[PDB]
C-alpha cells in the first residue's frame, strides 16, 4: 500500500510518519518484528545511502515525540475526565 | 533529467513522438534503421497533491 513519489512535504510523508509511530508503539509494546516488519516495508535496512527523506522523517517523528506526550500516559488519565 | 543512449542508430530529426494514456505517456521515437517504443509512468498515475506549501518538488523519475 505504498503511496508514490518522495518529494519534501506530501501526504505520502504523513503516511511515512504514521507507520513510523505504528512501528515505534510496536516497540513500546516490544514486538521488534512488526517494527521492522513496518521499516522494511518503506526502505530497505539493507541500504547504506544517505536518505534525507528517512531522516527528515525521523526527525519529525521524534520532534512530534518530544513535544507531545506520549499515548497511553497519566497526562491523559486527566485529559479524559 | 535522464539520458538516453541510442548508440546504434543517430535519432532521426522530428522522430520523437510522444502520447497520452489514462495510465502512462508512451514515447515513440523513429531512428534510420530502428524503432523504439518506451512507457513512462503517467503525472496523475503518480499520485496529485500539492496541498503543501513547498518550493521544490520530486519529478516522476526517482
Amino acid at each position: 500500500a505504498v503511496v508514490k513519489d518522495s518529494r519534501p512535504d506530501q501526504i505520502a510523508h504523513d503516511d511515512k510518519t504514521k507507520h513510523l509511530k505504528a512501528a515505534f508503539l510496536r516497540y513500546c509494546r516490544k514486538d521488534i518484528l512488526g517494527a521492522q516488519s513496518m521499516v522494511d516495508s518503506l526502505f530497505s535496512d539493507s541500504d547504506m545511502e544517505p536518505d534525507d527523506e528517512l531522516d527528515l522523517a525521523v526527525n519529525q517523528i521524534s520532534v512530534d515525540l518530544i513535544d507531545d506526550y506520549p499515548a497511553s500516559d497519566p497526562r491523559w488519565a486527566e485529559s479524559v475526565p | 533529467a535522464v539520458r538516453l543512449k541510442i548508440l546504434n542508430c543517430s535519432i532521426l530529426p522530428g522522430g520523437v513522438h510522444i502520447c497520452e494514456t489514462q495510465n502512462n505517456i508512451i514515447v515513440l521515437i523513429l531512428t534510420n534503421q530502428t524503432v523504439h517504443r518506451l512507457i513512462l509512468p503517467h503525472p496523475s498515475r503518480m499520485y496529485r497533491s500539492e496541498i503543501i506549501s513547498d518550493s521544490h518538488i520530486q519529478s516522476i523519475f526517482t
